[PDB]
RNA sequence: CAGAUCUUGGUGGAAGUAGCAAAUAUUCAAAUGAGAACUUUGAAGACUGAAGUGGGGAAAGGUUCCAUGUGAACAGCAGUUGGACAUGGGUUAGUCGAUCCUAAGAGAUAGGGAAGCUCCGUAUGAAAGUUGCACGAUUUUUCGUGCCUCCUAUCGAAAGGGAAUCCGGUUAAUAUUCCGGAACCAGAAGGUGGAAUCAACACGGCAACGUAAAUGAAGUUGGAGACGUCGGCGGGAGCCCUGGGAAGAGUUCUCUUUUCUUUUUAACAAACCAUUGAACUACCCUGAAAUCGGUUUAUCCGGAGCUAGGGUAUGGUGUUUGGAAGAGUUCAGCGCCUCAUGCUGAAUCCGGUGCGCUCUCGACGGCCCUUGAAAAUCCAACGGAAGAAUGGCCUUGUUUUCACAUCUGGUCGUACUCAUAACCGCAGCAGGUCUCCAAGGUGAACAGCCUCUAGUUGAUAGAACAAUGUAGAUAAGGGAAGUCGGCAAAAUGGAUCCGUAACUUCGGGAUAAGGAUUGGCUCUAAGGGUUGGACAACCAACUUAGAACUGGUACGGACAAGGGGAAUCUGACUGUCUAAUUAAAACAUAGCAUUGCGAUGGCCAGAAAGUGGUGUUGACGCAAUGUGAUU
């Protein structure tokens, strides 16, 4: 059963804190209880602690990453490691 | 308490200096237990067969006070 | 009083006060049930009446309430090894 | 509380003590008038306050 | 049924005040107060317990013979055999590369 | 009248909670090998600051001079992970969390943790999702102009300290609170300002706002800015009020 | 002095009057005594009914605790009695706390202000010094120097951290303190002993790792101390329940192989520990897996090595023992003035059960723009400072992180109440005051009601039911016609089965509204656990559904326990305040917006300061305002 036609995540929420602000929660809170793959390990264990913090279990690589608030990597973040790439690039050539 | 399981290691236990008082309880299971009080522990040995319990007796050392409780 | 609600005396409808999952949890209900029907799978397949993979289909079945008890699995397991033996000797021709 | 200080217990037994009936003799001392006292202290009346 | 009260003045649920039930050999139900449990070591390079030590409180561990708290390896009772091996395998490596480089360099 | 409660903010109550906080997170002395050459320290802990937006970064090092070895408190920057290594000095390579000397950096790149003076060891661009981009270089007198989060423009000189990267945390502003209860554990390990009382639904004894049988202001709520503390409150030295649409 | 609502003191009418009515409740007989409704004993009837009127503590009190006497005053009646009065007695610790450490904080010192009382300040702008090697020394050892290196005041918790004790007995009053027995910790010195050395400081396992020891100075590193909350699952201890046997007691017109009480094993020590109950919990070896497999109640794991097989570690509130039956308990006899209270007999046994209660442990899962102390102290590691047997055999250095043995463990508190009488409220005041344990039945239940253990029967009494009262009930017919106003009361109420509208932010509304059933007895069907030669002999379990019969056409039979619906105004909601007339539409709230500030700064503070907060901060921040969800 679908059980929710769209609050999802939010139906713990009720009928509170208005439709807008519970949508932009249940948006937030979709990639913040997402399971991600670590880049050292290839498995989809990586998940959130304490708003920044990520880390995966397992044998090994139980490495922590420090990544944005409820996503491992923001847009601004990969465009800035982008362009520090390129000027490293520039530099060294 | 410590519980000892060897006819010589008690025999060894009793003639140590250490070793002050014996005490001997009868069981109603037709057991002999021999208690000795030494400065630290108390060691207790069954014995099951009176036959074995009146050669440790006679085995024993005379010189260390034995009493029957 | 309680010999009598032993055989079964006491026990209509104006004598329950509290609701049924109150009385009878339905969860703990469905860990026994799930736990009678894991057991019985594991005794099948240990001793060899099912192979590895009927095993987990039917582990993924009881995990998805096909069966209502141990008889009905029996019954969906009796079938489903008949099915086989009729395979396996169709093609031995 | 049955955890005190040493100097709270020498104070509760200097109270105890000054706490006792006056000997008559004292009293019937020629130019002595001590007689009654109402130094007398009890425990549900008046408080010591520490 | 027989109900039991605190051995001590301390009267509170503190971690400091956990009690047992027991009965003694006079048919009586009372308190018997006891310590914290004993923790095991952890490895300094993952964090792991360590195999082969007990749990014990830390002034507990004075009392115990050497063996009892350690490995008979390097590194025992310090680092898992897992974080030792890396860390001997990283070196051995890591001081080839060096002296490739040395090499390659001259 | 009475002391307001802006007046009464001198410290005391409103001090901030700093027990469960571990440690301030400046980048280091600025020391012989951050000036000559770089230091590789490597990377062992990243913890949760209660009160930060943003994680902080344990870092071992080694001294130089003597026989131990130097725990940091860097400032975490996105894509920091636990037993990576950092690289801090005028020879460190242009790579996200490395420390390298503002004027050593080409122009345009992306730092965080900035020092507005050489050893202030971090004074601008430290919040989540924070940074400075460095705008140019001017040898002569060697200064560096930079571009802070505010928008305005600093010029610093070409010796200061900066951490390759954007602060990590990301966008925390982006999510709505939706809970009183939420705003009182956000600001309960940073300090007692909140909830907030209107200084029209107070007394004119409590606040310059207070007072009147309608809860209004009565004045105007822009102040001058060499206000007397006590009236100085509400819009302070405001340049302009009311809604923008469309402006530099 | 006749006044001043004059001052101090004494004393009247009201007046033998108001009143001494919350907390269900007392009765009979005897003893004592001058005196008995209140004392004591016995019997009966009751209540608190384990979130107690029970047993203990923290704060507070200080002798109220106990014994023996008294009844002048108090116990608003009484008293032979008392928390009252008088005379004496009573608190026993290396293991319980304090003492030790540090938290928020306090606060000396340097230094700087201040006329000054004093203020700021705690490695601060201080020549702020205790730890580590042998240079010399008859000789097998902590004192004079030798160059050191981020040491540093203290106070601050009887609920934080922490070295170590249990059982039985004993007093009129003390018990983890005394006695008897049996243990443990710390510190000090140092008798063996095996090991290894004719030369260096042990071995075993392919590994996880193990042992009776198995040298180790600084320096460095790591770990323990050391940590949130909620939910489900599994295990253990105690309790609850249940089948037999044994001992005693109750009932016995009749029946009941019946009902009730006991049937106990502490710290500590040794060996096993998934067996007998409970991880595949962590790790290791063989091997390489798709037709992918394993697996939890709960969806996680695996070519970064699955399943499977075999091992290693973690080990008690588990098992077998010692302690330890000699203790304790129950029962039954002999001394009979019996004395130090003695002696002689038995039993204390075998089983089971669980969505049960309390505590605890283990593996998990969820939540945070919340991530949930510090220090004392202890342990481990890297590293190698230092050491001296040799005539193949007496002789020494390590092993006292092995085992055993000796000595010491100072000081302060310890009685009692912890409350409808021991604290505070003027009091023996229906008020207030933190916390631990929590039996049986009914019942979802720590609800209400009854009962067991324990406690109490203490609230001035007797007589009679006038008016009016206070509290509790009922009432024909009408059913809000009463009243500003359905104020008050009534009505509904548990559980199971049907059914459920407008509106809506799609989550709700909703238990909407509106209907039916409910007892007892006799049965039936289904849902699960070891099991002898696909069968199958029992033991041990709770549910669900249905049928017949039956009675006062009754049954959530006491208790327990929603009235519902249609609209308007207002506040979005949860939350908060005027203690003692206003709980709201007021405040706050998330949301939204505006303002200042890039540290030589914004805001705030300070008499000053070589001064404090924001700030362990840096625009996703701090500070100052307005409005008040969503649309
Ligand atoms: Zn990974």
């Amino acid at each position: 059963t679908k059980r929710t036609k769209k609050v999802g995540v939010t139906g713990k929420y009720g009928v509170r804190y208005g439709a807008s602000l519970r949508r932009d929660v249940r948006k937030i809170e979709v990639q913040q209880h997402s399971r991600y793959q670590c880049p050292f390990c290839g498995r989809n264990t990586v998940k959130r602690t304490a708003a920044g913090i990520w880390c995966c279990n397992g044998k090994g690589c139980k490495k922590v990453l420090a990544g944005g608030a409820w996503t491992v990597t923001t847009a601004a973040a990969t465009s800035a490691r982008s362009t520090i790439r390129r000027l490293r690039e520039m530099v060294e050539v | 308490p410590r519980q000892i399981s060897d006819i010589k290691q008690f025999l060894e236990i009793a003639r140590r200096k250490d070793a002050t008082s014996a005490r001997i309880k009868k069981n109603t299971n037709k057991d002999v237990k021999f208690k000795l009080r030494c400065s630290k522990y108390l060691y207790t040995l069954v014995v099951a067969d009176a036959k074995k319990a009146e050669k440790l007796r006679q085995s024993l050392p005379p010189d260390l006070t034995v009493t029957e409780v | 009083t309680h010999a009598a609600k032993r055989l079964g005396r006491h026990t209509g409808y104006g004598k329950r006060k509290g609701t049924a999952e109150a009385r009878m949890p339905s969860t703990v209900v469905w860990m026994r049930r799930q736990r009678v029907l894991r057991r019985l799978l594991r005794k099948y397949r240990e001793s060899g009446k099912i192979d590895k993979h009927l095993y987990h289909t039917l582990y993924l079945e009881a995990k998805g309430n096909t069966f209502k008890h141990k008889r009905a699995l029996i019954e969906h397991i009796q079938r489903a090894k008949a099915e086989a033996n009729r395979t396996k000797l169709i093609q031995e021709q | 509380p049955s955890h005190k200080s040493f100097r709270t217990k020498q104070k509760l037994a200097k109270a105890a003590r000054q706490n006792r009936p006056i000997p008559q003799w004292i009293r019937l001392r020629t130019g002595n008038t001590v007689h009654y006292n109402m130094k007398r202290r009890h425990w549900r009346r008046t408080k010591l306050n520490i | 049924a027989q109900r039991v009260t605190y051995r001590r003045r301390l009267a509170y649920n503190t971690r400091s005040n956990k009690t047992r039930i027991i009965k003694t050999p006079g048919n009586n139900i009372r308190y018997l107060h006891i310590k914290k449990l004993g923790t095991i070591p952890r490895c300094g390079d993952t964090g792991v317990p360590l195999q082969g030590i007990p749990a014990l409180r830390p002034r507990e561990f004075a009392r115990l013979s050497h063996n009892q708290k350690k490995v008979q390896r390097a590194y025992g009772g310090c680092l898992s055999a897992n974080a030792v091996k890396d860390r001997i395998v990283r070196a051995f490596l890591i001081e080839e590369q060096k002296i490739v480089k040395q090499k390659l360099k001259q | 009248g009475r002391v307001i409660r802006a007046q009464r903010k001198s410290g005391g109550i409103f001090q901030a909670h700093t027990r469960l906080r571990k440690g301030a997170a400046q980048l280091r002395t600025l020391d012989f090998a951050e000036r000559h050459g770089y230091i590789r320290g490597v990377v062992q802990k990243i913890i949760h600051d209660p009160g930060r937006g943003a994680p902080l970064a344990k870092v071992a090092f080694r001294n130089p001079y003597h026989y131990r070895t130097d725990v940091e408190t860097f400032v975490a920057t996105e894509g920091m992970y636990t037993g990576q290594f950092v690289y801090c000095g005028k020879n460190a390579a242009l790579t996200v969390g490395n420390v390298l000397p503002v004027g050593e950096m080409p122009e345009g790149t992306i730092i965080s943790n900035v020092e507005e003076k050489a050893g202030d060891r971090g004074a601008l661009g430290r919040s989540s999702g924070n940074y400075v981009i460095i705008v140019g270089h001017d040898v002569d007198t060697g200064k560096t102009r930079v571009k802070l989060p505010s928008g305005a423009k600093k010029v610093v000189p070409s010796s200061a300290r900066g951490v390759v990267g954007i602060v990590a945390g990301g966008g925390r502003i982006d999510k709505p609170l939706l809970k009183a209860g939420r705003a009182f554990h956000k600001y309960r390990v940073k300090r007692n300002c909140w909830p907030r009382t209107r200084g029209v639904a107070m007394n004119p004894v409590d606040h310059p706002h207070g007072g009147g049988n309608h809860q209004h202001v009565g004045h105007s709520t822009t102040v001058p800015r060499q206000s007397a503390p006590g009236q100085k409150v509400g819009l302070i030295a405001a340049r302009r009020t009311g809604l923008l649409r469309g402006a530099a």
